[PDB]
């Protein structure tokens, strides 16, 4: 009754999105046919936040799957839960984007966008009171990057008073499978800076090191990387999906986490005793973005504990980490660490701890991308492929300046005193 | 007999109101279905408990209360709870999206859309009143609705009911159970806007309530139900004089004349004792002089402050149960010899005392133990300004950087209202100093 | 220590114990501030939809 | 480990306690307004006491007692003594004093006693003082009340008039004046610890009762002896005589000891002063706890009677003694609340 509309764009967005629905469907006891087969009834008290309810008590995800090529859309339909989605919500083209942000944003994605907004509008109109949107996508490709931010912009025009959240896979510091990723990511960041309320930054190199070093998967795959993300997306959305009152809707969470409108890029974390969890959740090696928190200060933090646990012990150890490392929390935002607890644990574990941090250390990620981008743009390398789709150079100059401005802002607040 | 209407605004206001009204029903013998066997005037009456309860021809007793929130999850519990039949749906008002811990959103954006239906539903209650005393307004400082919408309604109530009195029961923000980081903002803004419309406000810092429940009830992690049940006791002991025969505080006007010589300084400190755990099969009972002496220990106050470093302007002692005046004055004289109790030069050093022979009523299954004498003291001491100093300092640290201000400007409020509200608290902190300091 | 103004009834008693003697906006104004707040919001939405139209 | 904050950088005593706590390896210093501290070494004026004890999960301690100002300033101390039954306007160890305001004011009562003793031709030399005067200035000594009542209206801050001790004990050689300084530590349990080591702060010129003009012969402040007379430093280093030397002088020159002749009265005055305020400043039931180090200033007359002249709430130690005292502060007042990892220098005054 405070509904959210989920959108997934491009290959990465759709594969991450697909398994996010696997995780939470199991948590709410929904089976691939859409029928509920659970034990408790807190699985359904807030089910309508992510599921439309239908005929004969079958719950359909309020999800819209978007890509410019049908391939990855076919695997989703072939997957374990491929059958649970409303078939009218598969909006796909045939041309693809060629790893080109311009194609996704301006030419190929332009032809397909109105069809997506048609589906979005139909979903939103069946919402007692729409809350906001969440998008999953990568920033290094063409569709989720170029078209994904086009959808965001069109969505904000029809729904300017609604919250726009994203889970955004960013370029990684050392690994890359495409040459023009800096152009795609920088252009998309400029969009997110302006048109999202909360973005969770994920990169595959950090996702991978957890899989290999921690979970000891000797040969990790995108499938393993995506299960980590999906488990984290379940964690960060626990308070939206189960009865609580800390960060219960998208707006309240944004009011508590975003002190300044542009600094809305978050570092997620996940773990795995009560003193054990709270130590891990704060460790560098549990962040899904490749930024070290001890290189900056937290402006705000949102910790979420799941399972049966002494809330007394949790409260006590949360305070011990804050007071133990007081130097890493801005002194001009009092009580900026909020903790929530949910009794529903994730499957496989019994006590989870998901971490959402708004640290100025995130500037390191925007500086990596900015250094890569300038190295190419100073020589205009590969630029003709973008101006050939109709773009102007200043559109790159503006994108570079804005992310560089974003970096100075993070540092301006990284040094502020009381 | 003059009637009082209670208005519960926001989540805290609603959930506290529902504990109070449950507690009123037990004290008066009213059952969940509104039937009061003890009431012999069927379908009417001029009794003192009628100040809070209406009556229908069918013999039901209906609280003179209105519950309002900007989202329906909380008020729905009232529509579904033990005491659902008590209220007619007209008294329960729901928006659909709340104020998102944003004062400006609850006061300006959403408040304007709903303020007027709320006033109609209030007027529906006032129309049933032969002479209406005024309003008791339960709300929180930190919520978006509790701070934003409450201040809007107070402004309107000062117009639709210009002469009637308004009392607040405010929940002051405490980080150990707080929901939002911007609660200092919402607290300063609603206090500034409400100050000149409240005749007397009883603040309850959730920190104090939280630590009492931990110390004296052995609750390792107090919940809202634990806090509200303790709160409703202190509330009930304050409103008892309006619901029972007596000659002290029988009128919302008396609360101000007895406790507030200065309009702006209308925040009396409440101290309550004894709070004893019901898990103790028995607790060797306490004296009048001991519970009375406990009224001057900061660990029993609703707001942690040091009255020793301020001055009193008024003090009221509200006893419940086996108490007689001679034992009270014995406790007072002996207590004045061992305590630091300095009144202002321009006021008499004295205590107004009220006694109600009915011992405190407890909720079955609660953590509070049935006692045979309890006392609540209401003292207007300048030491309560410590709570303003704490809030103002937190407000200052965040506002120096304009942290979170964009959320309020985005709702149509001007940055100036921040400075304006803070300057008002700066004046109030200083007026408290001219009074209670040399 | 005087004990003045003692009153008694079946439900209890009251009295006072001296120890030592001594030594708003118009309704129209309200609306005009809520309308100026609604206008500021509408101006902000307008400048956003203008820039999105660009 | 524990955390503390420094809010009076101008504190010799708490500067070195801060240095001591960091040498601990168990204490970390944050900066002024980081509120997540265990210990506050706070400022001297308008210390925000209302913001302490409200940080969840943190036992917080502060090195000042709220309300001790009523004892640690002149106008305050006079009214406290005269209006507190435990201390009695008839108090014997406090020189007859009167609060007087320039331009609740005992100017009419002071002249009553003034003429009462010129009627008896007794000594009528009085002194006026206040807590605006520093660097040894603001104070005047005379025998004509008119000279001191005109001099106080020449000011604008409230001063106190007090009978000058015309017959003080004079050290020989020298025939010089002196005052004694006792440092006392009050922990969070309100235990009153007296430092075993005091100091006699000296005058280096013979005591001339004939003229009070030269206030190097009368005002024993370390200020005016270092800076306006050249025999500062002759008899003892820095005009500071310590107890073991003063004890030998008393035995050798008067057949008595420091303990019997002076120290018993000192301990009695300390107890009386701090126990009269315990109800109003104690923090044993408070959401934060307090300690504080005080400096008591005493004068000794020729009959070996001790008199209190003032109490200092923000005192400085003597350079030879900073190490010993400042660590006693740590073990008794700080590590008492915050234990570390694992004889005495104080005299505990019972009560
Ligand atoms: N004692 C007590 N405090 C409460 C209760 N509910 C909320 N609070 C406190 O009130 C503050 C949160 O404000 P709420 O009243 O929940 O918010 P609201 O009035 O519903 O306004 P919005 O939800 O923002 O629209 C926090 O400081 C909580 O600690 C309650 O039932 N009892
Ligand atoms: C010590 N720090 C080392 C961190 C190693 O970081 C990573 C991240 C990944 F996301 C992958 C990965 C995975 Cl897991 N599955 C895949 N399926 C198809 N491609 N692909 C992947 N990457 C493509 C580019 C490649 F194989 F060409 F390299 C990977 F191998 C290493
Ligand atoms: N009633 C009195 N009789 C005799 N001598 C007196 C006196 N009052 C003060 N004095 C002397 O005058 C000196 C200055 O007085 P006082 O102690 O109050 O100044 P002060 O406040 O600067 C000391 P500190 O620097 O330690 O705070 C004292 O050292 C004392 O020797
Ligand atoms: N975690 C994850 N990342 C992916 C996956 N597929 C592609 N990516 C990432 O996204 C980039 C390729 O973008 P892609 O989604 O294929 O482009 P698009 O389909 O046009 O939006 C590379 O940087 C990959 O690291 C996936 O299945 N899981
Ligand atoms: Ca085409
Ligand atoms: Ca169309
Ligand atoms: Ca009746
Ligand atoms: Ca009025
Ligand atoms: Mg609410
Ligand atoms: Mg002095």
């Amino acid at each position: 009754m405070r509904e959210i509309v989920h959108i997934q764009a491009g290959q990465c967005g759709n594969q991450i999105g697909a398994k996010f629905w696997e995780v939470i469907s199991d948590e709410h006891g929904i089976d691939p046919t859409g029928s509920y087969h659970g034990d408790s009834d807190l699985q359904l008290e807030r089910i309508n936040v992510y599921y439309n309810e239908a005929t004969g008590n079958k719950y359909v995800p309020r999800a819209i799957l978007v890509d410019l090529e049908p391939g990855t859309m076919d695997s989703v339909r072939s997957g374990p839960f491929g059958q649970i989605f409303r078939p009218d919500n598969f909006v796909f083209g045939q041309s693809g984007a060629g790893n080109n942000w311009a194609k996704g944003h301006y030419t190929e994605g332009a032809e397909l966008v109105d069809s997506v907004l048609d589906v979005v509008r139909k979903e939103s109109e069946s919402c007692d009171c729409l809350q906001g949107f969440q998008l999953t996508h990568s920033l290094g490709g063409g569709t989720g990057s170029g078209m994904g931010t086009l959808l965001i912009s069109k969505i904000r025009e029809e729904y300017p008073d609604r919250i726009m959240n994203t889970f955004s896979v960013m370029p990684s510091p050392k690994v890359s499978d495409t040459v023009v990723e800096p152009y795609n990511a920088t252009l998309s960041v400029h969009q997110l800076v302006e048109n999202t309320d909360e973005t969770y930054c994920i990169d595959n190199e950090a996702l991978y090191d957890i899989c290999f070093r921690t979970l000891k998967l000797t040969t990790p795959t995108y499938g393993d990387l995506n299960h980590l993300v999906s488990a984290t997306m379940s964690g960060v959305t626990t308070c939206l999906r189960f009865p609580g009152q800390l960060n219960a809707d998208l707006r309240k969470l944004a009011v508590n986490m975003v002190p300044f409108p542009r600094l809305h890029f978050f570092m997620p974390g996940f773990a795995p005793t009560v003193p054990e969890l709270t130590q891990q959740m704060f460790d560098s090696k549990n962040m899904m973005a490749a930024c070290d928190p001890r290189h900056g200060r937290y402006l705000t933090v949102a910790a979420i504990f799941r399972g049966r646990m002494s809330m007394k012990e949790v409260d006590e150890q949360m305070l011990n980490v804050q007071n133990k490392n007081s130097s890493y929390f801005v002194e001009w935002i009092p009580n900026n660490v909020k903790t929530a607890v949910c009794d529903i644990p994730p499957r496989g574990l019994k006590m989870s701890a998901t971490f959402i941090g708004n640290s100025t250390a995130i500037q390191e990620l925007f500086k990596r991308i900015s250094e890569q981008f300038t190295a190419m743009f100073r020589r205009k390398a590969f630029l003709h492929w973008y101006t050939g789709e109709g773009m102007d150079e200043m559109e790159f100059t503006e994108a570079e300046s804005n992310m560089n401005d974003l970096v100075s802002e993070y540092q301006q607040y990284q040094d502020a005193t009381a | 007999m003059r009637e009082c209407i209670s208005i519960h605004v926001g989540q805290a206001g609603v959930q506290i109101g529902n504990a109070c009204w449950e507690l009123y029903c037990l004290e008066h013998g009213i059952q969940p279905d509104g039937q009061m066997p003890s009431d012999k005037t069927i379908g009417g009456g001029d009794d003192s408990f009628n100040t809070f309860f209406s009556e229908t021809g069918a013999g039901k007793h209906v609280p003179r209360a209105v519950f309002v929130d900007l989202e329906p999850t909380v008020i729905d519990e009232v529509r579904t709870g033990t005491y659902r039949q008590l209220f007619h749906p007209e008294q329960l008002i729901t928006g659909k999206e709340d104020a998102a811990n944003n004062y400006a959103r609850g006061h300006y954006t959403i408040g304007k859309e709903i303020i007027d239906l709320v006033l109609d539903r209030i007027r529906k209650l006032a129309d049933q009143c032969t002479g209406l005393q005024g309003f008791l307004v339960f709300h929180s400082f930190g919520g978006g609705t509790g701070s934003g919408f409450t201040s809007l309604l107070m402004e309107r109530l000062s117009v639709d009911y210009g002469k009637k009195s308004k009392l607040e029961f405010s929940i002051y923000p405490a980080p150990q159970v707080s929901t939002a980081v911007v609660e200092p903002y919402n607290s300063i803004l609603t206090t500034h806007t409400t100050l000149e419309h409240s005749d007397c406000a009883f603040m309850v810092d959730n920190e104090a309530i939280y630590d009492i429940c931990r110390r004296n009830l052995d609750i390792e992690r107090p919940t809202y139900t634990n806090l509200n049940r303790l709160i409703s006791q202190i509330v009930s002991s304050i409103t008892a004089s309006l619901r029972f025969d007596g000659a002290l505080n029988v009128d919302l006007t008396e609360f101000q004349t007895n406790l507030v010589p200065y309009p702006r300084i209308h925040f009396p400190l409440a101290t309550y004792a004894p709070v004893i755990s019901a898990e103790k099969a028995y607790h060797e009972q306490l004296s009048v002089a001991e519970i009375t002496n406990a009224c001057f220990e900061p660990a029993n106050q609703m707001v942690k402050c040091d009255p020793r470093h301020g001055k009193y302007m008024a003090c009221c002692l509200l006893y419940r149960g086996d108490v007689v005046p001679k034992d009270v004055n014995a406790a007072i004289a002996t207590i004045k010899t061992k305590r630091s109790i300095q009144f202002v030069d321009w006021c008499p050093t004295g205590f107004k005392v009220g006694i109600n022979y009915q011992p405190p009523t407890v909720v079955p299954g609660g953590d509070l133990a049935k006692v045979q004498r309890a006392v609540c003291m209401l003292s207007n001491t300048t030491a309560i300004a410590e709570a303003w100093a704490r809030l103002d300092h937190k407000f200052d640290l965040m506002y120096a950087k304009r942290a979170f201000v964009h959320w309020y400007v985005g709702e149509g409020m001007e940055e100036g209202e921040f400075s304006e509200a803070r300057e008002d608290m700066a004046a109030l902190e200083k007026d408290y100093e001219e009074v209670g300091v040399d | 220590m005087e004990v003045i103004e003692l009153n008694k009834c079946t439900s209890g008693q009251s009295f006072e114990v001296i120890l030592k003697p001594p030594s708003d906006p118009s309704l129209e104004e309200i609306q005009k501030k809520l309308e100026a707040a609604e206008e500021r919001r509408k101006y902000q939405e307008a400048e956003l939809l203008k820039h999105l139209a660009e | 480990m524990y955390t503390f904050v420094v809010r009076d950088e101008n504190s010799s005593v708490y500067a070195e306690v801060s240095r001591l706590l960091l040498a601990t390896g168990q204490w970390k210093r944050l900066r002024k307004d980081n509120p997540r501290f265990n210990l506050m070494l706070g400022e001297r004026n308008r210390l925000p006491f209302g913001r302490l004890g409200h940080e969840p999960g943190l036992v917080q301690l502060v090195n000042y007692y709220r309300g001790a100002d009523k004892l640690c300033r002149k106008a305050s101390l006079v009214k406290l003594i005269k209006t507190s039954p435990e201390l009695s306007e008839s108090c014997t160890w406090f020189p007859e004093s009167y609060v007087i305001y320039p331009t609740t004011d005992e100017r009419e009562v002071f002249l009553a006693a003034y003429n009462r003793r010129r009627e008896g031709r007794e000594g009528n030399v009085w002194i006026a003082k206040s807590s605006a005067g520093a660097k040894g200035e603001g104070i005047l000594i005379s025998s004509e009340a008119s000279e001191l009542l005109d001099f106080i209206d020449e000011q604008g801050q409230v001063h106190v008039i007090q009978k000058y001790l015309e017959k003080p004990l004079l050290l020989e050689p020298g025939h010089r004046k002196f005052d004694i300084r006792s440092w006392v530590l009050v922990d969070h349990l309100y235990n009153i610890y007296l430092y075993r080591e005091g100091v006699l702060r000296t005058s280096s010129e013979p005591y001339n009762s004939a003229n009070f003009q030269d206030k190097t012969c009368h005002l024993t402040n370390h200020c005016i002896q270092k800076e306006y007379s050249k025999n500062y430093g002759r008899y003892e280093e820095g005009n500071e005589m310590f107890f073991e030397e003063f004890n030998q002088y008393l035995m050798d020159a008067l057949n008595t000891t420091l303990e019997n002749s002076i120290l018993l009265q000192i301990k009695h005055i300390i107890r009386s002063c701090l126990m009269c305020i315990e109800p109003a400043i104690s923090t044993k039931h408070l959401h934060y706890q307090s300690f504080q180090l005080f400096g008591f200033d005493f004068m000794v007359d020729e009959e070996l009677k001790v008199w209190l002249i003032e109490v200092n709430g923000a005192p400085a130690c003597a350079q030879k003694l900073y190490a010993e005292l400042c660590q006693g502060i740590v073990d008794v007042a700080i590590s008492s609340v915050f234990p570390l990892a694992d004889t005495s220098i104080f005299i505990k005054l019972h009560h």
